[PDB]
């Protein structure tokens, strides 16, 4: 008997081209399919309707695209969510699923020409309107300039349909304003629940003539290092030449929001040839906190405050290097990227992530598993190393411990971490499993990724699996879907997946198969793998000189990028960033926003086939009752 | 052999940000990339510009380019280190820093400060403040200038320089924000509360905001008054809804004869309706709705089997039609209209049959075939005023089906009006609480419930919370639900809370035998309460301001949907004005004023004390500096900046002696510098006592003679709070150290 | 509209009477007239509805399925007797239709008359010192300027620069719902009894100009109420025949014997 099923994201976004994939396992001949979306629980309005046909030429698999209009009925009446009953009619059979709907349908990025302003100056800022795919979108957005006390001083409403997603704006700071961290808040009129904001400081200042860089020698303090923390003060004029002067350096211990300053650490050093060196002796650090015990300092972060004064005395600059962790191990191991569920009796792949205490990925640091130190792996440029370990068919929690094994460190300095991986529950205790695996290189667009489909299951039914269905989720949407063929007696097959720029920043590949197993029940076995693609502009944009300049000179500036794109420029004196370098717009933040807005928040398979899809963000519904548990929270657990 | 002053163009454009421009790429692509060339003009600032480019494409989305850095540079230039702001009449010193970055060339530089009427300085319209200096290669020199601002607002300071034997020159014209001799301060003019219904009169409230005192306001100073019309939304208490899990047993498959089918289907219909209204499906499980709807559809199909030819209904086809059963079926289907696809023909035919065949001319409905299951009719099980109860029940059903079958049955309004008239003609004579409640709901459905009718309806309530009547408590619950529905119809929300509280406290979640009518009615009433009960105190304030400075009546409106918004107004004037508020709601009108108040105490030089003096040595002079820290402890580390007067330089030996001191440190850079050109000096102090005057002194003597000697300056401050410095001036002749000026009536004339 | 010398200061009873006048006039203007017109026209509605029901019953007796739809049990003699009774009932009901229609038509214009009269009597309650008020509102607002009125509570309106308008809510009159012609007439009589007399040619008092409209309202409202009575009377006549028509239909649908059917009508 045919098994009709539909797969769609478990969160739908208003006014967006959400994609849904339909399939007819074991179907014969063409089958017309009708997709309808109704309000829930009303079931009164047909927000959308689509139709298509599944044919053998397409392997009885096809996608349907629909966009639910942003009807005014969708409101946070009392904070409750809203739902829509996706309903698909496979000829006579009807398959329907209730899917959560999220109103927030895009992002707003706010760029201010400067990070700090003086009273009476004009705040020039832009708002970028982009849907969840980061493409330009025309919608009505309203922005509020917020006083530090929280009073909205200026309120505007604008529509971006006349521009290619950029909304220039301005505001003149009154001379009588109050100082502090002013805020700009903006949100689409259709989703007041989500407000995007950016902070710009208002302060009285004069641009400094040079920048001061405080660079610790090792970007951390090893609590047993008797040499003490060594810091190099580097000062140079903004126009490139080196500084000469005197610098005052004071160290302090920070624990959470609280700060302690070590008065004994205050040292005066001469800055010659633009650089100078200062040392925070361990004795001073210990005595500054009443010397309770060496270990008591672990976990607390030092900070260095440096003030540089030119020998002419005409200028002064203050710079701080906060967050210099005090650690006993030079490395930290994170399991944030590993799957927390394992397939018994099959290899388990750990994407152990080891980083320096400051959070920067570590490079070429060996890692190993306790009890199996014979096998070791080295981190890639992104700090992720892959470790494979066999597992027994035990159906019991698996405890795994990894240890950095760098040659130059003592055993006590090696970082370590532990985690538990729960067994993957198999329907009907049929011990049928699917396992995806990828060779974790520094993946970048333009490469070909060989995804391996490893199948373990009883020989009595091996011939019934003749294709694996797979889906690729990116930015919370089905980027692609397709089927990989398999032959009987072929336990492993490789899918030569080609990667375009669309896959940036990461894509969660989900795969599964289905069969009529023991007792004729309909078994569905699914697995997921999370793959990271190096972050970069999906397009490109390079600014370079088209030809040093003297003041007032004409300069030919060359801009090269995507054809037909709208380019918005801004020039800022570097002196501004000396005073305040926070809240700068950068491509990394854009990807950070996208990643934090992903609908699935697990790196791999779940407890069962339902968990696999739910964790990846996909719903799966079938004629034979196979379903994923309902999702009722926009922010996923914890 | 020097560039004339007039010929030196002056750099004046120093924007901190520029090139705020939008460019669209349109050139023919090459290899999928298009290039655009821009001819930008670099501003006059000598710094490293950072150019950040963001591009948006309809296909490639957003992209942020790696910032590009342009380093504007020049072999020789001057940088003016002007403070952000200065006081209207406080003598201040500014430093012009000359840079010579020529790898191996020493420069003789003529530097002068141009005269501005806005500033008092050594420069005058008759003679310019010239000065000849020498700058070693790859070095810097600072020439101090003493100026006294004289006019508020932005003022421009211009400095020009030229190099002997070279065609190299530079000149800078920056701007200072001269401010009055005061400190910004804010005062709360008034903080009122707007509440027309409670604090106003006749529905309106008038407030008058007195003009701010501002006795300390400095003359000719800008002032601003800010008005905030903050709304204060007030939440309204709302009783909790029935927990979803309690309803788990209501959903049941319908079955049995025409009567039993109603028994089975009605709890499912009412449970589904309640869940839809309260939106409890999330906890109940979103999937179960499909099964519930399928069961409802099955029940409807089964019920249609018993539809008699005349569109009526009965327990069996052969049995005569029952008026009550038909009315109940109409009620249930009307509830199911928005759940499943019911044939409007069946409902309208039943309504038409009821109106035409089962209503007396006077308007009374009559029942001739009592229902088989007497427990079904709930509170009608025992009746004395049966006519009135049955008429009210039928009228409720007809009113519910009105909007569906009004167009199809033209006679319906007449029947409804006749029934209402009959009810009014006898409402006063009712005895049972159940009958009173049901008839009250029937009347309220058409707005006839008023005056003595409403008085009797409310009076019958036991304990002002329930229409109890001794007997089976299910009948009491049914009557209370009817009364609650009537009250919700009347909008009397001040009486509902106790009734809903009593209903919830009864903790009744439906049941089986003899629980159909009670379950249906109680759940419908609770759903209606959740739908219609107000969760927020009404907030529709309409407010206005009458400002004499304003030519028109400014106004604003605040609704519950916009209460949180902090609507505000700004005024650049100090005056009394009147604020008028109307409508329901609440709001905290707040008015504050900002201004520059005359100084209360030493506005500057509070942390430190300076005692600079200069005396002839036993030309040469002995400069003596004494310092103290006004505080509880010694200063951690202080910078003692000294600016020598024109033509005087410190004695090398004395500096070496001081540098060789215990608590004082002087950079090797200064000691190595030649005797001449050491016009600026810095002495670093490890500590300065707070209980005593720490003093130092060293010889200073002329290396060059000039017509007029600009006063020297001394500045002291801790290494971390330069803004909290103290400064002093010294001069061999003008003992005070201040430039001559006549401040008639607090307006100072240079001299 | 304008003040004049009077006989005495306005006692609290006089203010209460004036407020009663104003309240009754306003209620008549808003609700009572509309209610009367609607209930009058409803009689003409009901009489026609009963004609329609009679026609429907006759069609059931004779028509496409007279011999199948329940009535089939009737024999020809029963058919004839039922026809006789139904025709008699039809004649009786028809005899009353023109009276009800005439009453409704009269009430139609009487409603406009009373509405206009009462609204004019009530007044608009405008700010007199800028725009003169009207009717009993004019009287209440402009009477007790400030020693001519002792024992009153005045409105606290911010528009009361130089006005002492009586606050009617403070008079404490009962909110009785009797709004008949006598209701206005009785209160009018009370005012006259307590109304201070106009001095021939001392305390001041307000002119009685408003009485022109108010007194008229009583006249018309009496007529409107009379029309309602006329229609109501017609409505009563129809029930005598209509109930007979309904009873016979009920018995036959129960398949009861003719003797009961004839007896039930009689």
């Amino acid at each position: 008997s045919p098994m009709y099923s539909i797969i769609t994201p478990n969160i739908l976004r208003l006014e967006s081209e959400e994609t849904m994939v339909l399939e007819a396992h074991d179907a014969q001949g063409d089958v017309p399919v009708t997709v309808t979306v109704h309000d829930f629980p009303g079931k009164k309005l047909v927000l959308s309707s689509e139709k298509t046909v599944l044919t053998p030429a397409t392997n009885h698999m096809g996608n349907v695209t629909f966009t639910i209009p942003a009807n005014r009925e969708f409101k946070s009446e009392k904070g409750r969510n809203k739902f829509v009953t996706v309903q698909a009619t496979f000829g006579t059979q009807v398959v329907e699923k209730v899917v959560l709907v999220s109103l927030q349908s895009g992002y707003l990025f706010i760029q201010t020409d400067k990070t700090i302003y003086t009273p009476g100056s004009t705040v020039l800022y832009r708002i970028f309107t982009v849907n969840h795919k980061l493409l330009p979108v025309g919608r009505t957005v309203m922005v509020n300039i917020e006083n530090p006390e929280g009073i909205p001083v200026k309120q505007d409403s604008l529509s971006s349909q006349n521009q290619l997603g950029v909304l220039p704006l301005s505001w003149d700071i009154p001379e009588l304003v109050n100082m502090g961290q002013w805020k700009i808040r903006a949100y689409y009129e259709n989703s007041p629940q989500q407000v995007f904001s950016t902070e710009f400081e208002v302060k009285e200042y004069v641009l400094p003539s040079f920048e001061v860089i405080v660079e610790p020698t090792e970007k951390f303090y090893y609590i047993y290092n008797e040499k003490g923390l060594e810091v190099t003060i580097t000062a140079r004029f903004l126009y490139g030449k080196k500084v000469e002067g005197t610098a005052f350096v004071i160290f302090g211990i920070q624990d959470g929001e609280q700060r302690i300053s070590l008065p004994e650490s205050l040292k005066r050093i001469p800055i010659e040839d633009g650089s100078g060196e200062v040392v925070l002796s361990r004795k001073v650090l210990l005595d500054g906190v009443q010397n309770p015990r060496a270990e008591d300092l672990v976990g607390k972060s030092l900070y260095v405050s440096a003030t540089v004064i030119l020998h002419s005395g005409s200028d002064m600059v203050q710079a701080e290097r906060s967050g210099i962790p005090i650690v006993t191990s030079p490395y930290q191991i994170h399991f944030t990227k590993t799957p927390k569920y394992f397939k018994p009796g099959m290899p388990f792949d750990l994407m152990v992530f080891v980083t320096n205490p400051d959070g920067s990925p570590a490079y070429r640091v060996p890692v190993a598993v306790q009890g199996e130190d014979t096998v070791q792996s080295l981190t890639q440029g992104d700090g992720v190393a892959k470790l494979s370990i066999n597992t027994h068919p035990s159906q019991k929690p698996l405890s795994i411990t990894v240890r950095t094994k760098k040659q130059e460190l003592s055993e006590a300095e090696q970082a370590t971490r532990t985690m538990q991986a729960l067994p993957y529950s198999t329907v009907g205790n049929s011990n049928n499993y699917l396992h995806l695996s990828v060779l974790r290189t520094e993946l970048r667009p333009g490469e070909t990724l060989n995804v391996n489909f490893l199948l373990r299951m009883d020989r009595a039914h091996e011939a019934k699996i003749r294709y694996y269905t797979y889906l690729i989720m990116n930015k919370g949407r089905l980027l692609k879907a397709g089927r990989q063929v398999r032959e009987p007696g072929q336990d492993l097959v490789v899918l030569p997946l080609s990667i375009t720029t669309d896959f940036i920043p990461s894509f969660r590949l989900v795969a599964y198969y289905t069969l009529i197993g023991a007792s004729g029940q309909r078994e569905v076995v699914a697995d997921s793998v999370w793959v990271d693609v190096k972050d970069s502009c999906v397009g490109s944009l390079v600014v370079k000189s088209g030809q040093q300049p003297v003041p007032g000179q004409q300069m030919t500036l060359k801009i090269e990028g995507d054809h037909g794109a709208r380019v918005v420029l801004v020039a800022v004196d570097k002196g501004v960033f000396v005073l305040n370098k926070k809240n700068k717009l950068t491509q990394s933040k854009i990807w950070d926003v996208v990643e934090k807005a992903d609908i699935g928040c697990t790196p791999g398979s779940g407890k069962d086939y339902a968990g696999v899809f739910s964790d990846a963000g996909l719903t799966f519904t079938s004629s034979s009752g196979q379903q994923t548990a309902q999702r009722a929270e926009l922010q996923c657990p914890q | 052999d020097i560039i004339a002053e007039e010929n030196i163009v002056s750099r004046s454009e120093f924007p901190e940000s520029w090139l705020w421009n939008v460019e669209d790429l349109k050139e023919p692509p090459k290899n999928g990339i298009s290039t655009k060339l821009m001819n930008i003009f670099l501003k006059d600032s000598i710094t490293t510009w950072e150019i950040l480019a963001v591009s948006m494409s309809d296909k490639k989305g957003i992209c942020v380019a790696d910032p590009f850095e342009v380093t504007v540079m020049q072999d020789f230039f001057i940088d003016l280190r002007l403070p952000y702001s200065v006081v209207r009449n406080e003598q201040v010193e500014i430093r012009a820093v000359l840079y010579n970055y020529r790898q191996n060339q020493e420069l003789k530089v003529r530097v002068e400060l141009l005269h501005n009427p806005a500033f008092c300085s050594l420069a005058t319209t008759k003679r310019r403040h010239q000065q000849t200096v020498t700058i070693p290669p790859k070095s810097s020199l600072s020439v101090p200038y003493v100026i006294v601002p004289l006019k508020t607002g932005l003022q421009e300071v211009e400095v020009k320089a030229a190099v002997y034997h070279h065609f190299i020159s530079d000149g800078v014209r920056k701007s200072l924000k001269v401010v009055p001799e005061g400190i910004r301060m804010n005062k709360t003019v008034a903080v009122r509360t707007l509440d027309p219904e409670r604090l106003g009169r006749e529905g309106v409230q008038k407030e008058d905001i007195p003009p701010a005192d501002l006795s300390d306001q400095v003359p000719d100073t800008e002032s601003e008054t800010r008005i905030l019309l903050q709304g204060t939304p007030v939440a309204q208490m709302t009783e909790d809804a029935v927990d979803a899990e309690r309803l788990k047993h209501l959903i049941v498959t319908p079955s049995g004869c025409g009567e039993q089918n109603m028994i089975g289907m009605t709890p499912t219909v009412i449970a589904v309706h309640y869940l839809d209204e309260t939106e409890q499906w999330e906890k109940f499980g979103l999937e179960k709705r499909q099964g519930a709807l399928e069961l409802i559809k099955k029940g409807y199909t089964q019920q249609l089997a018993f539809r008699q030819p005349s569109s009526a209904f009965a327990a069996f086809v052969k049995r005569a039609p029952s008026t009550w059963l038909t009315a109940y079926v109409v009620k249930v289907f009307s509830l199911a209209v928005n759940l499943i696809a019911i044939d409007s023909q069946v409902l309208c035919g039943a309504v038409k049959w009821l109106i035409l065949e089962k209503q007396k001319p006077d308007g009374v409905f009559q029942e001739d075939a009592p229902v088989i299951h007497q427990e079904m009719i709930g509170g009608l099980r025992n009746n004395n005023e049966k006519d009135m109860a049955l008429t009210a029940f039928v009228l409720i059903s007809l009113q519910e089906a009105k909007d569906i079958c009004e167009e199809q049955v033209n006679s319906l309004p007449g029947s409804i009006t006749k029934a209402g008239d009959f009810l009014e003609a006898n409402y006063m004579n009712l005895q049972r609480s159940y009958t009173v409640a049901i008839a009250g709901y029937a009347l309220a459905q058409m707005g006839r419930l008023k005056g003595p009718l409403l008085n009797k309806f409310l009076t019958t309530a036991k304990d002002k919370n329930r229409w109890e009547d001794p007997g089976k408590q299910l009948y009491n619950v049914e009557a209370t639900s009817y009364a609650l529905l009537a009250l919700l119809q009347l909008k009397d929300f001040d009486f509902v809370p106790p009734v809903v509280r009593w209903l919830n406290e009864q903790r009744y979640y439906g049941g089986g035998y003899g629980s159909t009518q009670a379950t249906f009615m109680v759940f419908q009433a609770l759903a209606q309460y959740q739908k219609d009960a107000p969760d927020h105190q009404e907030l529709n304030l309409d407010v206005s301001l009458q400002l004499p400075s304003r030519s028109s009546k400014i106004t604003h409106r605040i609704h519950w949907e916009s209460a949180s918004l902090l609507r505000s107004e700004e005024t650049k004037e100090n005056e009394g004005f009147t604020v008028t508020a109307e409508g329901k709601g609440q709001g905290t009108l707040s008015v504050v004023t900002m201004y520059h108040a005359k100084a209360k105490d030493q506005l500057t030089c509070n942390k430190f004390d300076l005692k600079v003096t200069i005396k002839p040595a036993p030309n040469t002079m002995i400069l003596e500096i004494c310092t103290r820290y006004r505080g509880d402890q010694d200063a951690t580390m202080s910078i003692l900046d000294i600016s020598m007067m024109t033509g005087f330089a410190p004695d090398t030996d004395d500096l070496k002696q001081l540098a060789n001191g215990v608590d004082r440190y002087i950079s090797k850079y200064e000691l190595d510098k030649a005797f001449s050109d050491r016009n600026t000096l810095i002495i670093y102090l490890d500590k300065v006592s707070h209980s005593e005057d720490d003093c130092l002194a060293f010889k200073v003597h002329q290396y060059f003679n000039v017509e007029l000697i600009q006063p020297g300056a001394v500045k002291v401050y801790a290494y971390y709070n330069l803004e909290e410095s103290c400064t002093r001036f010294y001069h061999p002749e003008k003992e005070d150290g201040k430039l001559n000026k006549l401040c008639r009536d607090e307006l100072c004339r240079c001299a | 509209d304008n003040r004049v010398p009077g006989d005495k200061n306005l006692t609290k009873e006089g203010a209460a009477a004036l407020c009663k006048m104003k309240h009754l006039a306003d209620k008549v203007a808003e609700k009572r007239s509309q209610e009367l017109k609607d209930r009058t026209q409803n009689f003409a509605g009901y009489i026609e509805f009963e004609l329609y029901r009679i026609d429907y019953w006759l069609e059931k007796l004779n028509g496409p399925k007279g011999r199948k739809d329940g009535y089939a049990k009737l024999s020809d003699s029963d058919i004839e007797k039922v026809k006789e009774i139904f025709d008699k009932a039809k004649d009786g009901i028809a005899k009353q239709l023109p009276e009800a229609k005439k009453a409704g038509e009269d009430a139609e214009k009487l409603h406009t008359e009373v509405k206009e009269a009462a609204a004019n009597a009530r007044g608009q309650d405008l700010d007199d010192h800028k725009q003169k008020s009207t009717g009993l509102y004019r009287v209440l607002n402009w009477y007790c300027i400030t020693p001519n009125c002792d024992g009153i509570q005045f409105r606290n309106h911010y528009l009361s620069v130089n006005r002492s308008a009586i606050d009617c809510s403070s008079t404490g009159y009962e909110e009785n719902y009797d709004w008949s012609a006598n209701a206005l007439q009785v209160a009018l009589n009370s005012w006259e009894n307590v109304k201070p007399k106009k001095l021939e040619s001392h305390p001041c008092t307000m002119t009685e100009e408003w009485q022109t409209h108010y007194k008229e309202t009583v006249k018309k409202l009496k007529e409107l109420e009379g029309a309602h009575e006329k229609g109501r009377r017609a409505h009563d006549a129809m029930l005598g025949y209509a109930n007979t028509a309904y009873a016979v239909n009920t018995k036959v649908e129960q398949e009861k014997p003719l003797a009961e059917v004839i007896a039930a009508a009689k």
